C-alpha cells in the first residue's frame, strides 16, 4: 500500500509491525478513517491546551446555574472534573451530530475524512495532495503532543 | 471362558464354585465389567489408605469455612464422620457422574471396561501390549480388592488405620 | 372462498402478516422455526449433542398458525437473538458486579454494592446525566440493530450481528466463526447462570457456596 | 529411531527401558509431543522460578481489589496459596486456550509441537533441525532443573 497520503519526507511506509497482513484493504480504510479522526481531534485538543495559557481563559461563566466560571475551571485533565457534566453531555451531543449527521460507513466519503467541510480546500490534485498530507502529518504530530500533554498534566500535577 | 483376560500363570481358569462354567456369555460380560470396576475402585481405595501414611495428609483445608485442614481428619473408616457431609456428597456426585456419563449396558463399549478415560495412554496397532496392560489391570484389581477388604478389617479390629 | 377483504386472523385464505413498526412494509411469515432449529448453531456435547429444547419453546411460532394465525409467540430466530443479547448483557453484568465492589470511576455515589448503585446513581444530580447518556447510547445501538423482524424469522442478519468487529475476526480465512459463535452462546448462558446465582445469593444467602460474603 | 531429533552428542539413543517394545512410531510421536510440551512448560517454569530472584518481583498489585502486590506474594511453591484463586483460574484459562485452540490430535502439526509460534525460526532446514534439537535439549534440562528447584523449595524453607 503506497501513494495513500501517508509517506512523507523524513519517513516512508513506517510499519515496524503495522498493517500486519500487508493487505486487507477494508482494515486499512477503517484505519485511515481512524487515524484522520484521531489526528483532527488531537490537533483540536493541543490547540485547546495552548489557547487558554497563551490567551486567557474565556470571560464568561460556562454555568450560570452552578455558578462555575471559565476563569475558575483549571486547564488540563483537571477540567474534566470541573466542567459541569451537563456540559460534557452537550459536548457528546455535538460529537453525535458531528458523527451521525453524515454517514461514514466503509466506502462512503465519510470513511475517508470527507465530511464536506472544505473551507481550507484547494483546487489542483497536487495541491489537494499537499493540503491532505499537511493535515495528516499535523494530526500525527498532534496525537503525539496531545498524549504527551496528557502525561505532563497527569504527572506534574498541573497544565505544565 | 478359559481364553479371556484374567486366566494367568499362578492359577488357571479359576472357578472353585459353579459360577460361569455354563456358557452364559452375557452373564460373564456382566461379571467381567463388575470385576474391572470393583478392581479400579479398590486400587483407588488402596492408594487412598497407603498414601496418607507413606507421605502424609494433603497440605490444605478441605473446608475453609469449617477449617478441617485435611490433616486433622484421620485415615480409614474414621474420616466417614470427619469429612464434611457436602464433601462426601461431592465425592459421590463425581462417582455418579463417572457412572452416568458412560452408558454401561449390553454390547456398547462401556460394558467391557472402556469408560472413555483414555489416560494410561496405550497406542493402537500394538495389541499384545494393550492386552498385557489390561491383564495387569485385572490382576492388580483383584489383589487390591482382597487388600482393601483386609485393610478395612485391620482398621476395624485394631481401631485405627493400620 | 372469502373475498380479498374481510380477511383477518382465522378467516380462510388469510395470509399471516407482521407489521409492528409504523413505517415498515408488511411482512408475511412462513412457519419455519422448526426448520431453522434443525440447522441452528448450539447443541454441544453437554446435552448429548442434540438441540436441548424441552417444553418446545422453538415450536410455538409454528403453532401460531394453529392458534390464531397471529405472531403471538416468537420465532426461534428471535429466541436466539434474545439469548445472545442476554448472554452479552449478563457477561457485562457479572464483570460489573465483581468490578464495582473494588473499582470506582466517575462522580457517581460511592456504592460498591451492585443492588444499590443503580438507584443511587438515579438520585445523583451528576449521575442522572451519565445514566441518561448511557441510555441514549444503548437506545441508539439497539434501534440501529433493531432486529425485531426476527420475531417472525426474517431478520436478514444472523443473530447477534451488530455492526461491531474492530479486530480481524469474521474476515480471516482461519478462525472458524461457528466455534466462536458457540463459545459466545455458551459463555453467555454461563454468565446468565452466574447472574442468577448472584441474585439468589443476594436474596437467599448461602445459596451459591462461593459468593457467601458477596453483596 | 536414532535419526528422529534428540540423540545429541552426549550419550546416544537414551532408552534404558523404553521404545524397546515394538517401536510403534505413533507411540514415539505421542511421547515426543508430550516431551516438547513438558519441555516448553518446564522452560517457562524454570525461567519464572529464577527470574523473581534475578530481577525483583513485578512492579504492581496483581490484585488491586484484594490489595495484594507482586512483591508480597512469596516466590515459588508458597505462591500457589497466595496468588488469587481467580488469578490461578485465569492462568489455567490461558493454558486451556493454548491447549484447545489448535488441534493436538495425531497426524497434525499440533502433534509435533507445531502450533505457529514462528518467532525463533529460520529457513535453512538444517538450521531448523538444529534449533528444534536445541529446544528439545533445553526442555529436558529445564524439566530436570524445575523438578530439582521444586524439591529444593519443598525440603528447604523457601526458594534456593
Ligand atoms: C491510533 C492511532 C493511529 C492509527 C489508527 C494509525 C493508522 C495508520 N497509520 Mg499511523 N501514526 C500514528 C497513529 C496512528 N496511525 C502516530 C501517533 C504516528 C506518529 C508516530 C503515526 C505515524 C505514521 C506514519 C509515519 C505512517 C503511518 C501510517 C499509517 C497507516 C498504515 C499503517 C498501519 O496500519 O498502522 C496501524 C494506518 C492508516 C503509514 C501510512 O499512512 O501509509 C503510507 C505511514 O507511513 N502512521
Ligand atoms: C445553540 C443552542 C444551545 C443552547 C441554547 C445551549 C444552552 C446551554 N448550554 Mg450549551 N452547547 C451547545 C448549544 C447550546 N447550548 C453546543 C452546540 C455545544 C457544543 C459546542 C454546547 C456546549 C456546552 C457546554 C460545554 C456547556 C453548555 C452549557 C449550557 C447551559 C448553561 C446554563 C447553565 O448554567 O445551565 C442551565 C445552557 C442551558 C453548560 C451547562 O450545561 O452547564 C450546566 C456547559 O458547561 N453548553
Ligand atoms: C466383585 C468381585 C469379582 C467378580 C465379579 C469377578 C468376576 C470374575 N472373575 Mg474374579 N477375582 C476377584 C473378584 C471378582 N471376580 C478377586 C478379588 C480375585 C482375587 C482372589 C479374583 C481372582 C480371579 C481369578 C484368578 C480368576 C477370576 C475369574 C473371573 C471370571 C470368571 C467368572 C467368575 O467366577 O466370576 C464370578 C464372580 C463371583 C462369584 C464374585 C462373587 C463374590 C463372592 C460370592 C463373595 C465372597 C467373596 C469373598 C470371599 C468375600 C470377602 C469379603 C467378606 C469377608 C465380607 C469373572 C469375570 C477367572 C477368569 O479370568 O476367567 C476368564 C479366573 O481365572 N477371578
Ligand atoms: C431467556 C434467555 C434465553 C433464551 C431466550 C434462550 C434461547 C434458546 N436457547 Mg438457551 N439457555 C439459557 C437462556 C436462554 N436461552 C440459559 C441461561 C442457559 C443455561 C442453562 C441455556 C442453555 C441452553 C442449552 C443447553 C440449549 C439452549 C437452546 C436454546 C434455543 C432453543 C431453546 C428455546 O427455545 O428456549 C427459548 C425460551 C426460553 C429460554 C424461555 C426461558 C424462560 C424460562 C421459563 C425461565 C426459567 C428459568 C428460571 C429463571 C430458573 C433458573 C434456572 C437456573 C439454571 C438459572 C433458543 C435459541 C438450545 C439450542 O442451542 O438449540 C439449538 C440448547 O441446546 N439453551
Ligand atoms: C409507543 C411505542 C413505541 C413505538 C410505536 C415506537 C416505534 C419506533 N421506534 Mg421506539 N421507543 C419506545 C416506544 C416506541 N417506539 C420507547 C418506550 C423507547 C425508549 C425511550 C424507544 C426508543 C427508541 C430508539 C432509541 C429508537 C426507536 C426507533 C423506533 C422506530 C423504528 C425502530 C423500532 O421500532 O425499534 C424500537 C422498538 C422498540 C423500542 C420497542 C418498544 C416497545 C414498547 C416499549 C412496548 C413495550 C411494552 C412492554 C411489553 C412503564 C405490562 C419506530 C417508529 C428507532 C428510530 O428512531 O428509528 C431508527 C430508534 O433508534 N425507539
Ligand atoms: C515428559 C517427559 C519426557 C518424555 C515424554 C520424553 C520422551 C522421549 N525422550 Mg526424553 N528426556 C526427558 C523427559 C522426557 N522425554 C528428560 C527430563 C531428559 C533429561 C534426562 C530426557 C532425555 C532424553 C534423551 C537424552 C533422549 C530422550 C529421548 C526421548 C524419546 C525416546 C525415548 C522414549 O520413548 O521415552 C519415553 C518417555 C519416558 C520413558 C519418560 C518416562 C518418565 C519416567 C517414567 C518418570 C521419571 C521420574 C523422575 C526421574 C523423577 C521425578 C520425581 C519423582 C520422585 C516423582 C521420547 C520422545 C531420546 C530421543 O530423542 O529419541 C529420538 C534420547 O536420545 N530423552
Ligand atoms: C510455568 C510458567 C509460569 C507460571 C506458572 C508462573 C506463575 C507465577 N508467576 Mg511467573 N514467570 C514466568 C513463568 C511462569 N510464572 C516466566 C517465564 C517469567 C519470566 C518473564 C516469569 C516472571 C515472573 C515475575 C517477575 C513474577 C512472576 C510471578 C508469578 C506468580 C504470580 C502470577 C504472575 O504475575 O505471573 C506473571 C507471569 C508472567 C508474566 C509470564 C507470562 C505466579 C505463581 C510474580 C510473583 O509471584 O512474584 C514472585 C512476579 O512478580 N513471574
Ligand atoms: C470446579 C468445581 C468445584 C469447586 C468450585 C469446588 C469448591 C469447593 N469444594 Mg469441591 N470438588 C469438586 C469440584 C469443585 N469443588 C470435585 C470435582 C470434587 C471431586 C469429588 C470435589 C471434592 C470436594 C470435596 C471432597 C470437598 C469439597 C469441598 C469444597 C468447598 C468447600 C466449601 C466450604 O467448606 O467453604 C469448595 C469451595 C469441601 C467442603 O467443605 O464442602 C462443603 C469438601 O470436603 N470438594
Ligand atoms: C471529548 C468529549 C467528552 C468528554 C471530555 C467526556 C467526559 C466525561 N464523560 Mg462523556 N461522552 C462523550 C464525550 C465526552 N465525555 C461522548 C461522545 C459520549 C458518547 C459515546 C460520552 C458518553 C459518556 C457517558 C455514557 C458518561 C460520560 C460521563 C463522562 C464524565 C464523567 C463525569 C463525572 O463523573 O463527573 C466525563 C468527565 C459519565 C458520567 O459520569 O456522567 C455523569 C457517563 O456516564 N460520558
Ligand atoms: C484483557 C483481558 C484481561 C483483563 C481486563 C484482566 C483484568 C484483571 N485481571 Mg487478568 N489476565 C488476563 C487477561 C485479563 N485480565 C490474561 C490473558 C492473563 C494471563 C493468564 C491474566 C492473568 C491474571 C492473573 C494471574 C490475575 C489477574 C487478575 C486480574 C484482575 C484483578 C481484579 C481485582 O482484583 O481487582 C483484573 C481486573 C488478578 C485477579 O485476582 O483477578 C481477580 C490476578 O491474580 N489476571
Ligand atoms: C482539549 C481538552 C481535553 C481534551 C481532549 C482530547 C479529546 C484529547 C484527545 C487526545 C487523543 C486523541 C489522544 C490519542 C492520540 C492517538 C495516539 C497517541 C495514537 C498513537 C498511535 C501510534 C503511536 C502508532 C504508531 C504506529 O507505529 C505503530 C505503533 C505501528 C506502525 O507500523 C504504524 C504506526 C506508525 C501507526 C480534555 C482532556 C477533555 C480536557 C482539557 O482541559 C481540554
Amino acid at each position: 500500500f503506497e501513494n495513500e497520503l501517508g509517506v512523507q519526507a523524513p519517513t516512508g511506509f513506517f510499519d515496524p509491525l503495522g498493517l500486519s497482513s500487508d493487505g486487507s484493504i477494508d482494515n486499512f480504510k477503517r484505519r485511515r478513517a481512524s487515524e484522520i479522526k484521531h489526528g483532527r481531534v488531537a490537533m483540536l485538543a493541543t490547540m485547546g491546551y495552548m489557547t487558554p495559557e497563551i490567551t486567557g481563559k474565556f470571560p464568561g461563566y460556562l454555568s450560570y446555574s452552578q455558578s462555575i466560571k471559565f476563569a475558575d475551571v483549571p486547564n488540563g485533565l483537571a477540567a474534566m472534573s470541573k466542567v459541569p457534566v451537563l456540559g460534557w453531555a452537550q459536548v457528546a451531543a455535538y460529537g453525535a451530530v458531528c458523527e451521525l449527521s453524515q454517514d461514514q460507513s466503509p466506502g462512503t466519503p465519510g470513511a475517508a475524512g470527507d465530511f464536506g467541510f472544505k473551507v481550507i480546500t484547494s483546487e489542483d490534485e497536487e495541491t489537494l495532495k499537499r493540503k491532505l498530507n499537511s493535515e495528516l502529518a499535523n494530526g500525527r504530530l498532534a496525537m503525539m503532543a496531545i498524549i504527551g500533554l496528557f502525561f505532563q498534566d497527569g504527572l506534574t500535577g498541573g497544565a505544565y | 471362558f478359559e481364553n479371556e483376560r484374567g486366566v494367568q500363570a499362578p492359577v488357571g481358569y479359576w472357578d472353585p464354585l459353579g459360577f460361569a462354567r455354563d456358557g452364559n456369555v452375557a452373564l460373564f460380560k456382566i461379571r467381567r465389567a463388575t470385576e474391572i470396576k470393583h478392581g479400579r475402585i479398590s486400587m483407588l481405595a488402596a492408594m487412598g489408605y497407603i498414601t496418607p501414611e507413606v507421605t502424609g495428609k494433603f497440605p490444605g483445608y478441605l473446608s475453609p469455612s469449617m477449617g478441617l485442614k485435611f490433616a486433622d481428619i484421620p485415615n480409614g473408616l474414621a474420616a466417614i464422620s470427619k469429612v464434611p457431609g457436602y464433601g462426601w456428597a461431592q465425592i459421590l456426585g463425581w462417582m455418579a457422574f463417572c457412572e452416568i456419563s458412560v452408558d454401561q449396558s449390553p454390547g456398547k463399549p462401556g460394558a467391557a471396561g472402556d469408560m472413555g478415560f483414555k489416560a494410561f495412554k496405550v497406542t493402537a496397532d500394538a495389541p499384545e501390549t494393550t492386552e498385557k496392560k489390561l491383564a495387569s489391570e485385572l490382576a492388580n484389581g483383584r489383589l487390591a480388592m482382597m487388600a482393601i477388604i483386609g485393610m478395612f478389617f485391620q482398621d476395624g479390629l485394631t481401631g485405627s488405620a493400620w | 372462498a372469502h373475498p380479498k377483504h374481510m380477511l383477518v386472523a382465522g378467516v380462510r385464505g388469510y395470509e399471516m402478516e407482521w407489521q409492528p413498526i409504523p413505517g415498515d412494509a408488511v411482512k408475511y411469515p412462513k412457519p419455519n422455526s422448526e426448520e431453522m432449529f434443525k440447522t441452528m448453531i448450539g447443541a454441544d456435547v453437554e446435552t448429548g449433542g442434540e438441540a436441548w429444547d424441552p417444553l418446545g419453546f422453538h415450536k410455538l411460532f409454528d403453532r401460531n398458525f394453529d392458534f390464531n394465525m397471529l405472531p403471538v409467540y416468537p420465532h426461534v430466530q428471535w429466541l436466539r437473538e434474545a439469548e445472545i443479547k442476554h448472554g452479552r448483557v449478563c457477561m457485562l453484568a457479572f464483570i460489573g458486579c465483581f468490578a464495582q465492589a473494588g473499582y470506582h470511576i466517575g462522580s457517581y455515589p460511592v456504592q460498591p454494592d451492585w443492588s444499590k448503585a443503580l438507584a443511587e446513581c438515579y438520585a445523583s444530580p451528576t449521575g442522572a446525566v451519565g445514566l441518561f447518556q448511557i441510555s441514549v447510547l444503548i437506545g441508539w445501538i439497539e434501534g440501529k440493530n433493531y432486529n425485531g423482524d426476527a420475531w417472525v424469522g426474517m431478520s436478514e442478519k444472523e443473530p447477534g450481528d451488530l455492526g461491531f468487529d474492530p479486530a480481524g475476526f469474521t474476515k480471516n480465512p482461519d478462525f472458524d466463526l461457528k466455534k466462536a459463535q458457540l463459545q459466545e452462546i455458551k459463555n453467555g448462558r454461563l454468565a446468565m447462570v452466574g447472574c442468577a446465582s448472584i441474585a439468589a445469593n443476594h436474596f437467599i444467602p448461602g445459596s451459591v457456596p462461593l459468593l457467601t460474603g458477596f453483596y | 529411531f536414532e535419526s528422529e531429533l534428540g540423540a545429541q552428542a552426549p550419550l546416544g539413543f537414551f532408552d534404558p527401558l523404553k521404545l524397546t517394545g515394538d517401536g510403534s512410531v505413533e507411540a514415539f510421536k505421542r511421547r515426543r509431543q508430550s516431551e516438547i510440551k513438558h519441555g516448553r512448560i518446564s522452560m517457562l517454569a524454570a525461567m519464572g522460578y529464577m527470574t523473581p530472584e534475578i530481577t525483583g518481583k513485578f512492579p504492581g498489585y496483581l490484585s488491586p481489589s484484594l490489595n495484594l502486590k507482586f512483591a508480597d506474594v512469596p516466590n515459588g511453591l508458597a505462591a500457589v496459596s497466595k496468588v488469587p484463586a481467580a488469578g490461578w483460574a485465569q492462568i489455567l484459562g490461558y493454558m486451556a486456550y493454548c491447549e484447545t485452540s489448535q488441534d493436538q490430535s495425531a497426524g497434525t502439526p499440533g502433534a509435533a509441537g507445531e502450533f505457529g509460534f514462528k518467532v525463533i525460526t529460520s529457513d535453512d532446514d538444517e538450521v531448523l533441525k538444529r534449533k528444534l534439537a536445541s529446544e528439545l535439549a533445553n526442555g529436558r534440562l529445564a524439566m530436570m532443573a524445575i523438578i530439582g528447584m521444586f524439591y529444593q523449595d519443598g525440603l528447604t524453607g523457601s526458594a534456593w
